[PDB]
């Protein structure tokens, strides 16, 4: 009797209610669950059946003695109670034939509750378009049963390739994130319609496995008396949850630990490598915890928050995992990389949020993480780390490091492995790990990152081998889990990229962007009244999801001549033609505003460089530009220089309507440009210091060429050059930069 | 206990890993390495080492200072409790703790041209101090020898990119009594003020309730006598200057070169500011 | 024990030194001159003066067919022999801004220039920022008096390099009429130690 039954009863839960809201069976939903049971591979044992068809309290009390103990649905009952965030004691639950349940209501958006004490309470919902490209809106929405029976026919014509056992939880979870990302959790009760039921099922699976292993260690009997002879508080007043975390420190100085030639490739290599190390470290911890991937709340750039059980065996394996992971980083990256694992304990009552106390759970986890960060290494680690020092006449140039260097060539083994694996890395390529690979990972298993080629034949009898994917198509014996990484590349040669452009100046434009005010919004953004854990999980997972898949799709739908180096919430770096970079910055800003319901701000910096320019100095200069943008302390952007800082609406509206007006006017003029525009820019940049005489010369030239450039355009230029002056200089400059042959 | 104030009239390059970037201040073994190389310039290096080995010459590292405000790196505590952006606090304002901008970093772009070949560029990160600021070095019990060596060092240049053309300074002692009483005080938690590392038999007693970062501290041996090449140093790992310790320790001047024709030392002795 | 070679650099032509990676506007100066990053006062980097003296001194010796003199003046990092650089250069800042304010002119200018394609006969204009002529530059160079028997040949070589740099540019587009400098008010003073025959060093260099 193992946890496959319980995790399947959690993840496969409430399918009967989502078909109850579209298919007419007005009987009690327990019989609908039982009739849905037997239409699979085979009917299972009584454990999973009683798990999924008994979670209704009167039926729970109605079934005591006709069957045995070891209920394994009491778990899912209080699991739905704790995952809900509020209480269901004796009331009829959802769709229980107690009232006229007219269920036709869509899924509310995560960002409406966000920061409601500063800007009030908005409300939105998620519409449906027949990943993929869609955005929540402020209009009422509706789903139809035809699409439901179509999706269930697809689900049950592709679902039978899996076996309800331990390892297939990952593959059903991959198809669950493909399918259930937009289906609601309930219909009424606004406190529940904020989140999708896919992550509610993930959370329920995590907490169910947690309480199961908790009761497996404490060795207790009579779940019925304990949980129902009192009203399910005696479980809640016990410590049974360990919500630990991960924190890589100094990721930035390892991403930018490059000074060699191949600095384009090594940048994307390191930015991929840190994410994939965090992925395998978390997944191997769950594997050694005999646990599914549902216990991950969120994995991001350098952070991985988890939810495990509170048993002393987990403490022993957690300390062993500490020692192994710490020693493996101290072997490879001497002080450069460090993970800070700290566990915090919470009672089961403590995360129900009735007495509050959730943002201080994040705060306590931050305090313990900073406490372990303050005292990193023990005594013998520092002693060994000083004793292993030796002197040599060679070093690598990126990793300035005097050991583990290859022969005949002077680049360190990770320092060259990253460059090679960055060279052979495309969109549909697959990532594979085994005892033989290229890139070093703990605990002694490497990564190959091989393509669809002659080395595909390892997937036949791929024991002790895991697969990390970009796309998922096969759900039989393939078992590919998705890793979110964005690697759009137009041509990969900058010369061909510029040579295809034949309209403007031969320059290479560079975008660096980051989300500002992301820190306190990620830590404490959702207000304390309508506060949920799965809402935060959806928040951060949707942010990373947005950046990766919508960035690749927005750059795929229009043939943008942009090479993405790496993406993420904290970091963005794209090098391409300056025309496409400038025309795509407004697109990315507006799509981010549409996705986040324009309450997460964004700042960026556009730089512009010649064809053959070094990428390291390029990235540093554009990072300086976007830092000057974020120094303004609001959302803004710098065009090519720190002296030209514009707000996003200011740039978009003012600069682009002035540019479009200038382009309409000077096209129909047969002989005016561009010498008039250069004299105009000369006056409009001389007017900064000598303010009066340049305004006089401006009026003189505009009435001089009133008969030539247009009656209304000249007076429009005279009006614009007094009201919003500095905008028009940049408008004319980017006009000539666009129209230079 | 005395002060050593350093007025730079030229840009500096205090590299920490590579030439393209720089650091605001310089460390303690950087100044000790400068004094050793200048003392073997004068031939008095042996008794300078015997002075610094037996505690009569004990200096911290360089710290920023603006007009009548002496700074230290932000001491980092086990504080259970915006000013989270600030890297330096004034040295006397620790009791208040329980605007600031000296200079701006610049990057200087250079080249090396070959006569019958294309050129090759290299760039140097620099730092230029504002007109009424610089760096200061703490020292206790000033010696005539170090007053003679810093009088002689200022025409050779502290800093990295030499002898093109950056590091130059003029110093003056200008002892102070408003901050000598801070160092005469005793408290329960003692913060560090120099890149240090305890001896092997006391690192455990030094490491009880500490708050620290390691820093790698290596490089290349700068001499014309150490073994006919450019040999790297044994990368010693010392505590960061902004550390705190509840119990004191005494560092050592470790020999990080043991293969050339002369030893190469590295200053890792402790310097504490005792506070409640 | 240590000497200070102090003089002035007086410009006779432009002397456009250096390239920042600052973004150039479309109608404005590309390739601005190097400046102090905090004073914004025009500047001769000491690496530029050092490199030009090393160039002219190395091209002078071994006439048309390096040597211990050049390596012992300006350092060496060759794999076999390494020598500490005796010379110590400094970044030279502009000194006569009090005098250039008297003439009511800035210390910098823009030079306007083009090339012409020979087939298509279309010009191609450029603006280069450039220091004006008549600027002064107080420079301090420090000599490491480590050996007494070589200081005479060393100071002979230093004055030879100064005289060679008098007939050649200092930085930038010198072949098109820029960079011509002259060295006046050259003097040598000691700072620590005491050199006995400082006067013959003053006379071999200030002649």
């Amino acid at each position: 009797m193992d946890k496959i039954n319980l995790v399947c009863g959690s993840l496969l839960h409430n399918i009967g209610k989502i078909i109850y809201r579209g298919t007419s069976e007005r009987a009690k939903h327990s019989k609908l669950g039982g009739d849905f049971i037997k239409s699979f591979e085979q009917f299972r044992n009584t454990e999973l059946t009683d798990c999924i068809r008994y979670h209704h309290a009167q039926e729970i009390t109605s079934v005591k003695s006709n069957k045995e103990k070891n209920s394994l649905f009491y778990i899912t009952y209080i699991a739905d109670n704790i995952s809900s965030g509020m209480d269901r004691r004796k009331d009829l639950e959802e769709g229980a034939e107690g009232f006229n349940w007219d269920k036709k209501v869509a899924l509310g958006s995560v960002f409406n509750v966000l920061n409601e004490k500063e800007k009030g309470r908005q409300n939105y919902s998620y519409p449906f378009v027949a990943e993929p490209l869609n955005f929540p809106t402020a209009t009422q929405n509706q789903y139809t049963t035809s699409y439901y029976d179509g999706l269930i026919t697809d689900m049950k014509t592709i679902l039978q390739r899996l076996k309800p056992d331990k390892e297939h939880i990952n593959s059903l979870l991959q198809m669950m994130e493909s399918l259930w990302s937009y289906v609601p959790s309930s219909t009424d009760k606004n406190q529940l319609v904020d989140i999708s039921l896919y992550d509610h099922s993930r959370t329920t699976a995590a907490i169910a496995s947690a309480i199961y292993d908790y009761f497996q260690a404490e060795n207790i009997t009579d779940y019925q008396k304990e949980l129902f002879d009192y009203n399910a508080t005696e479980f809640y007043d016990k410590n049974a949850f360990l919500m630990m975390n991960f924190d890589m420190s100094g990721v930035q100085n390892f991403i930018y630990n490059i000074s060699g030639s191949k600095a384009l490739k090594s940048l994307r290599a390191r930015s991929f490598y840190l994410d994939m190390l965090l992925e395998y470290i978390s997944d191997n911890l769950l594997e050694k915890l005999e646990l599914s991937r549902a216990n991950i709340l969120y994995v991001g750039g350098g952070h991985a928050y988890l939810l495990l059980a509170n048993t002393n065996k987990t403490k022993a394996i957690l300390s062993d995992f500490e020692h192994d992971l710490k020693t493996w980083f101290l072997d490879k990256f001497k002080i450069d990389l460090y993970v800070a694992m700290a566990y915090t304990e919470v009672s089961a009552n403590d995360l129900m949020n009735h007495n509050g106390h959730y943002r201080d759970i994040y705060r306590r986890l931050s305090q313990k993480t900073s406490a372990k960060k303050a005292n990193r290494y023990t005594a013998e680690e520092i002693l060994n780390l000083n004793h292993q020092g030796t002197e040599n006449a060679r070093e690598c140039r990126e990793c300035k490091r005097s050991d583990l260097l290859i022969e005949e060539d002077d680049i360190c083994e990770i320092c060259d492995s990253l460059q090679k694996v960055s060279r052979d890395l495309t969109r549909e390529n697959i990532f594979v790990i085994a005892n033989e690979g290229v890139l070093d990972m703990p605990f002694g298993k490497k990564m190959s990152a091989l393509s669809y080629s002659q080395a595909d034949k390892l997937k036949k009898s791929n024991a002790e081998v895991q697969i990390y994917a970009k796309n998922i198509s096969e759900i039989g014996q393939n078992l590919m889990t998705r890793i979110d990484m964005g690697d759009y590349t137009y041509r990969s040669d900058f010369h061909e990229m510029l040579e295809e452009v034949e309209v403007g100046i031969n320059r290479l434009g560079v975008l660096r962007a980051d989300v500002d005010n992301l820190g306190q919004a990620f830590i404490n953004g959702i207000p304390d009244d309508y506060l949920s854990i799965s809402r935060t999980a959806t928040f951060s997972r949707a942010m990373s999801r947005f950046f990766k898949n919508y960035l690749n799709q927005l750059l795929a739908e229009k043939s943008y001549k942009i090479n993405v180096i790496y993406a993420g919430g904290d970091d963005l770096f794209m090098i391409g033609a300056w025309q496409d970079i400038l025309d795509f910055s407004i697109v990315l800003k507006q799509k981010f505003a549409d996705f986040t319901q324009n309450k997460l701000s964004i700042s960026a910096g556009i730089g512009m460089f010649r064809e053959k320019y070094p990428v390291a100095r390029m990235a540093s200069l554009t990072g300086d530009l976007e830092d000057a943008a974020k120094d303004y302390t609001k959302n803004a952007v710098t065009l090519f220089d720190a002296t030209n800082v514009f707000s996003w609406d200011t740039l978009e509206n003012d600069i682009f309507v002035k540019l479009d007006a200038i382009t309409k006017n000077f096209e129909k003029l047969d002989e005016t440009g561009k010498a008039f525009i250069y004299r105009l820019i000369d006056l409009l940049r001389g007017v900064n210091e000598n303010q009066q005489i340049n305004i006089a010369r401006l009026a003189y030239t505009l009435s001089r060429m009133e008969e030539k450039i247009g009656k209304t355009f000249a007076q429009e230029l005279y009006n614009w050059a007094n009201a919003d002056r500095k905008t028009l200089i940049m408008a004319l400059e980017i006009y000539i930069l666009k129209t230079r042959e | 206990m005395k002060i050593i104030k350093l007025y730079f009239e030229s840009p500096v390059h205090f590299g920490e890993k590579r030439l393209s970037e720089s650091k605001i201040t310089f460390s303690a073994d950087t100044l000790f390495s400068a004094l050793m190389i200048e003392a073997v310039g004068l031939g008095k290096e042996d008794e300078f080492y015997q002075l610094a080995s037996n505690n009569l010459v004990k200096f911290s590292d360089a710290f920023p200072f603006i007009d009548q405000y002496y700074y230290i790196p932000k001491p980092m505590f086990n504080l259970k409790l915006a000013f989270k952006k600030l890297l330096y606090v004034p040295i006397d304002s620790l009791e208040d703790y329980l605007s600031f901008n000296l200079g701006k970093l610049a990057l200087s772009e250079k080249v090396q041209q070959h006569d019958f070949k294309d050129s090759e560029p290299y760039n140097v990160g620099t730092f230029t101090f504002k007109e009424n600021t610089g760096l200061y070095v703490l020292i206790e019990q000033t010696h005539p020898l170090l007053e003679e060596l810093l009088e002689n060092l200022q025409y050779s240049g502290i800093g990295g990119k030499r002898n093109s053309g950056y590091g130059k300074f003029k110093f003056e002692i200008l002892e102070d009594s408003d901050i000598e009483d801070l160092f005469s005080a005793k408290g329960n938690r003692k913060i560090l003020l120099s890149g240090a590392l305890p001896k092997d038999a006391e690192l455990e007693q030094a490491l009880k309730n500490a708050s620290y970062l390691l820093e790698r501290r290596g490089g290349f041996v700068q001499s014309d006598t150490y073994a006919t090449n450019l040999v790297k140093k044994q990368d010693l790992y010392v505590f960061k200057s902004g550390s705190t310790f509840e119990n004191s320790f005494d560092g050592d001047i470790y020999q990080v070169g043991k293969k050339g024709n002369h030893p190469v030392y590295k200053y890792a002795k402790s310097f504490f500011l005792e506070v409640s | 024990m240590k000497l200070v070679i102090e003089g002035t650099i007086v410009l006779k032509t432009g002397m456009h030194i250096g390239g920042s990676s600052d973004f150039s506007a479309i109608g404005a100066v590309a390739s601005p001159v190097v400046r102090d990053t905090l004073t914004r006062l025009p500047l001769i980097p000491g690496s530029s003066l050092k490199g030009k003296m090393r160039y002219l001194l190395a091209k002078e010796l071994n006439n048309g067919i390096d040597q211990d003199e050049i390596l012992r003046l300006f350092g060496s990092s060759e794999k076999d022999k390494i020598r500490r650089a005796r010379l110590k250069f400094n970044d030279i800042k502009l000194s006569n801004l009090a005098e250039l304010e008297t003439f009511n002119v800035s210390s910098t200018e823009v030079k306007f220039e083009n090339t012409i394609n020979r087939k298509t006969a279309v010009a191609n204009p450029r603006q280069i920022e450039r220091v004006i002529a008549g600027s002064k530059f107080d420079f301090e160079i420090f000599y490491n008096l480590d050996d007494i028997k070589e200081v005479e040949k060393d100071f002979e070589n230093i004055k030879q390099g100064f005289d060679l740099l008098e007939f050649d540019y200092l930085g930038g587009h010198g072949t098109r009429g820029s960079g011509r400098i002259a060295f006046e008010n050259l003097s040598v003073i000691t700072a620590v130690g005491n050199f006995e025959k400082i006067n013959t060093l003053n006379e071999i260099l200030g002649a």
